[PDB]
């Protein structure tokens, strides 16, 4: 049902509320864009090349998870080849972390000062967040509180 | 790519009035 | 290029294969190279030079130990190498004797005294 | 950082343990001295358990 | 439509499909027949309903037109009776069969520029347009309509006519062989009403399997696929083996008395006449077209045969549209919609100043 | 079989989640069936992005 | 207003004393581990107040702002003070201090914020026994 | 609405469905203090 | 032009003298794999890790031969 899978794909990406003619033109956008590539390398290596860039900026176990799932998916290869192209297009606790005071047989480490330094950024982001919230709720209504009369109001534009 | 261009054929010419970078 | 694509060229250089063949070793290479990217010791070319000279003296090759001293100056004479410590630290490690204790001798500074 | 309290929290539990190992091992030598280091490793606190059991491995050798 | 409403017109063998560009399908579908006295003149439904004491003339029977006056009358009745429009104020993009005659294209361009006197028009291949709907420029579209069949390879859009595989087998021979097999088994499938009934039964109840041997052994051991049909007239005949043997004639042609290559073998010979750098690409983005692709499962059988035919290096990735009934119309709707494609159609001024044969240069 | 085609679809959601792809569950099911037909994914990567651009043009 | 804020100050002093008292040898194997699991919860209580003090250096903090910020710490230190007094008042050593934590895990089952703190303390205290 | 929940969190007999009711009523009050925070900040 | 060709000479010179230091230290590298290693060491990478990488790949090439 290949001609209908594009019709339901055109419905899923259409945001809910003319919704009866916009599908008619968005299907033209789908077809007008589907032809430009067709007018004009393994699969897992492209995953590993992103797992590297995961590991460089921290977040080790997430990369160890991204490889763990693709080792189970072998026992379909053209779908992950589609997922790696849209990798940057998406939109922008556990007490059993490092915590050397809990365990069965914890090994001798001594002071680290590199888990504690990334334990004070984990809170610095929190109060840097709740202050940009009070910087983006202060502003979206004061831009309406000071202007000419009837700018931000929808009923005055009638 | 640049080390691939680096495998080029070199000019072994020299003068006395050209001492620094004179191919 | 990027280091992630560049590691795969190394895996195709050492192992004679294509990138569609060798993918288990490149998977291991990403594990060891990733999470160990930042330099752990303080960088200085002087200590590494005084260890390569010591190593070439130790094999009764006293002539090459002072030819290295003339080769190391040309690296500074040309000046397109930014990190001269890393490549010498690597070339010393892959050195084989054509034909013990190291906690006594001079080692690099740990970088742990500083707040990295 | 309110005057380095997180920075000096991980020393103080370790130091009050090392001071305990100091003053309990005062006067003892020989096989009695390794017995006092073993007389600290029934501590369920794993930060204190992994510390003295590392000191036991150096003493018992 | 910021400009005036465009048009698309495909004069097919079994029916004519007309409509405005950018619409969901061809906005009107009428028969390719005009009715004369044997009411004096009618088209389509009135002619077929009053076909008892009148004469019918086929303007397009086997992809080749029979009469130019019937072609102009079919186009005028599609523009004036089917859609109720004025052809002089509407640009229409027409279709063509595989390697049509240049004199026929010249007569059609003269008719479109004189009898209609429209602003602009265009005429190009049909399977190339259905490919220009099917997502992929490159690939082989096997289109079998009602009077002609062709496996058209397309590499970079411009089709290779040396590799265009022509096949003279269609739904007329399909319905005729089904009626002959039913009358040989003992049914009454001979007459005209029986021919309409057998064509409707072949459209609805007929089956398409993967191979002949497995489905034949299943139908010979039991009557699972035998489905009973009791219409409003009350006629009731059920045969599963005839429904299993009706679509298998594309792979076993000697069941209907054919000496030509099969469908998968025709695609194999088309790939054999194809180039090397476009071989695997044509084997990877081939599409299904033609109204005879309304059989369920036959596309899976064709993809299995195409995977078995070629080497193991390339694969079989066939686009099997469930709107292959209106695939050429969907193609024209995709083609005429683009704003840069408005320069592709040839106008009436250049046609009037340099003859209709300038459509051979402009409509490449 | 439908239990197996459910689990191989469910594991495939998380690799599209941590790779920061905007595909939700419904568009993932649509796209895995469409790739299961045999279409090349290198053009689907263009059509999903183009549909999302022309979607943004309304809002 | 500071009278409303001072309960988290009172529910901190009765927690540090419990961990300082029940870290002694006489309290068995499990009441050691119960005073062990509360100190990772003491760490977060300090980290919030240091971050608020460094924010107070910039003058972008108010008394109402502080009373808004400390709302999770007022709950978490209260559950720790409740567990501290419940182990102290009824003398609970070994298996008896393993029963009471399993009771509080059934007391808080539908909040899922005080349950997770209490369920963390149960699994941590159940390690020696 | 704060008098009620100040009494209801101090009552252990209110039960499992009403310490959770007391939790939901507190979650609605925290955001009202967020509005008082932005009300003070624009002064 | 000219400054794009003087840099080519100045990088041929260093990729020769690094090969000379490689052969007096008897490293098993050649001219092609050394150009990968110097490129990696330019962006900033632990030589203690990359050396372990090479000392594992050269140890696994013998079990397959």
């Amino acid at each position: 049902s290949i001609t209908q899978l594009f019709d339901d794909l055109c419905e899923a990406l259409l945001p809910a509320a003319n919704r009866k003619r916009a599908k008619r033109s968005l299907k033209k956008v789908a077809y007008n864009a589907l032809f430009t590539n067709l007018f004009q390398l393994p699969a897992r290596n492209k995953i590993l090349m992103l797992s590297f860039d995961l590991r460089v900026g921290g977040l080790g176990p997430k990369a160890d998870r991204l490889e763990e799932l693709v080792e189970e998916l072998e026992a379909v290869g053209s779908v992950l080849d589609l997922l790696v192209q849209l990798a940057g297009s998406g939109p922008p606790r556990d007490y059993f972390l490092n915590n050397k005071h809990v365990g069965r047989n914890v090994p001798y480490s001594g002071y680290d000062c590199d888990d504690l330094s990334v334990f004070e950024m984990d809170v610095q982001s929190l109060i840097s967040r709740e202050e940009c919230l009070c910087h983006s709720m202060i502003q979206e209504t004061l831009q309406v509180m000071e202007a000419a009369p009837g700018t931000g109001l929808p009923t005055v534009g009638l | 790519l640049w080390e691939a261009a680096l495998t080029y054929e070199a000019s072994k010419r020299r003068c006395w009035e050209r001492v620094g970078c004179p191919p | 290029k990027s280091p992630n694509v560049l590691l795969q060229n190394l895996c195709c250089r050492i192992l004679g294969r294509s990138e569609a063949d060798v993918a288990q070793q490149f998977q291991y290479a990403v594990r060891v190279i990733g999470s160990n990217f930042a330099p752990t010791v303080e960088r200085d070319e002087f200590l590494v030079a005084e260890k390569i000279k010591k190593e070439l003296i130790r094999q009764r090759r006293e002539a090459d130990a002072a030819l290295f001293s003339e080769l190391h100056r040309k690296l500074h004479s040309q000046g397109v190498l930014k990190n001269k410590w890393s490549i010498l630290y690597l070339l010393l490690s892959l050195s084989e004797d054509p034909r013990s204790y190291a906690t006594l001798f001079a080692q690099a500074l740990p970088r742990d005294a500083h707040s990295t | 950082l309110r005057r380095l309290l997180v920075w000096t929290y991980d020393p103080k539990i370790r130091l009050k343990t090392l001071a305990a190992l100091v003053d309990h091992c005062q006067g003892r030598k020989g096989g009695e001295l390794a017995s006092a280091v073993h007389a600290y490793t029934k501590t369920g606190d794993p930060y204190m358990r992994s510390l003295v059991q590392h000191i036991l491995s150096l003493v018992s050798h | 439509d910021d400009d005036i409403a465009a048009l698309v017109v495909d004069n097919g063998s079994g029916m004519c499909k007309a409509g405005f560009a950018g619409d969901d399908a061809p906005r009107a579908v009428f028969p390719s027949i005009v009715g004369r006295p044997r009411k004096d003149s009618y088209v389509g439904d009135e002619a077929q309903s009053k076909r008892g004491i009148l004469t019918l003339k086929y303007p397009i029977e086997h992809g080749i037109v029979t009469n130019w006056d019937d072609m102009e009358k079919i186009w005028h009745h599609t523009f004036y009776n089917e859609l109720r429009v004025a052809p002089e104020e509407h640009p229409v993009l027409l279709t063509e069969a595989p390697l049509n005659p240049k004199a026929n294209r010249e007569k059609m361009t003269q008719i479109m520029f004189e009898t209609f006197n429209t602003p602009a028009m265009y005429v190009a291949i049909q399977a190339v347009l259905s490919l220009y709907a099917s997502g992929r420029t490159t690939g082989i579209v096997m289109d079998s309509g009602d009077g002609v069949t062709h496996t058209v390879p397309i590499y970079e859009g411009y089709a290779l006519p040396h590799a265009i595989l022509r096949l003279d087998l269609a739904g007329r021979d399909l319905t005729d062989y089904l009626m002959k097999i039913l009358t040989e088994r003992g049914y009454s499938f001979t007459t005209t009403a029986e021919r309409e009934i057998v064509r409707d039964i072949k459209e609805k109840l007929c089956y398409v399997a993967l191979d002949f041997e497995q489905e034949m052994a299943t139908a010979a051991s039991s009557s699972s696929l035998e489905k009973s049909y009791e219409l409003p007239d009350g006629q009731v005949i059920t045969i599963g083996n005839e429904r299993f043997r009706c679509p298998e004639a594309l792979f076993q042609p000697s069941f209907l008395g054919m000496e030509s290559c099969g469908i998968h073998e025709t695609t194999f010979n088309s790939i054999m006449k194809c180039d090397v750098d476009i071989r695997k690409d044509l084997y990877a983005n081939t599409v299904l077209s033609g109204g005879t692709t309304m059989y369920p499962g036959i596309a899976d059988r064709m993809q299995k045969e195409i995977t078995a035919l070629a080497p193991s290096t390339m694969k079989i990735k066939i686009i099997a549209p469930p709107e292959r009934k209106y695939s050429v119309w969907i193609g024209g709707s995709i083609l005429a919609s683009l704003s840069t494609f408005q320069q592709m159609w040839i106008s009436k001024q250049e046609y009037d100043e340099s003859g209709p044969s300038i459509v051979h240069r402009k409509c490449f | 079989n439908l239990n197996a085609v459910r689990e191989t679809m469910d594991v495939l959601l998380e690799i599209s989640r941590i790779l920061n792809t905007g595909l939700d569950m419904e568009t993932l099911s649509i796209c895995v069936r469409l790739c299961e037909q045999g279409i090349n994914p290198e053009a689907l990567s263009s059509v999903i992005k183009e549909l999302r651009k022309a979607t943004e043009a309304l809002k | 207003l500071v009278h409303r804020i001072l309960p988290v100050a009172a529910s901190y002093s009765a927690v540090t004393r419990f961990i300082e008292e029940k870290s002694s040898f006489e309290y068995g194997q499990v009441n050691h581990a119960l005073a062990a699991a509360m100190r990772t919860l003491v760490k977060e209580h300090l980290i919030l107040v240091s971050q608020l003090e460094q924010l107070h250096r910039q003058g972008l903090l108010s008394l109402q702002k502080l009373w808004f910020y400390i709302q999770p710490a007022m709950r978490t230190m209260d559950i720790l003070a409740s567990l501290a007094t419940s182990v102290d008042k009824g003398e609970c050593l070994g298996g008896s201090t393993l029963s009471l934590l399993h009771d509080r895990s059934f007391s808080y089952t539908g909040d899922s914020q005080a349950q997770e703190l209490c369920l963390y303390l149960t699994k941590a205290a159940s390690a020696p026994y | 609405i704060r008098r009620y929940t100040d009494q209801r969190s101090l009552d252990r007999s209110f039960g499992l469905v009403g310490q959770s009711f007391c939790a939901a009523l507190h979650q609605e009050l925290r955001e009202y203090y967020r509005l008082l925070s932005v009300l003070h900040s624009q002064l």
